[PDB]
């Protein structure tokens, strides 16, 4: 409801944030299960689903 | 011989099924 009130009657209804949500699906929705960086590996395995 | 192998060293070809944006 907060989002609806903030963006009530946007370009049409939102038309903007619904666009960046698909981009925010990044760092996510990939066959990659754990992000490696040097010797530090962060495994987003329990939350992936 | 290659044909009957299909049905000679043959490489194993593999492909996967995944899902993205629920497709």
């Amino acid at each position: 409801e907060n989002i609806y009130n903030r963006l009530g009657e946007d370009l049409n209804k939102w038309q903007a944030l619904l666009v960046q949500i698909r981009k925010a699906r990044g760092t996510f929705d990939n066959a990659e299960t754990k992000k490696e960086f040097g010797p530090v590996v962060i495994d987003y395995g329990k939350v992936q689903s | 011989a290659w044909t009957q192998v299909l049905l000679p060293k043959i490489k194993n070809v593999v492909h996967e099924l995944r899902i993205t944006n629920q497709v």
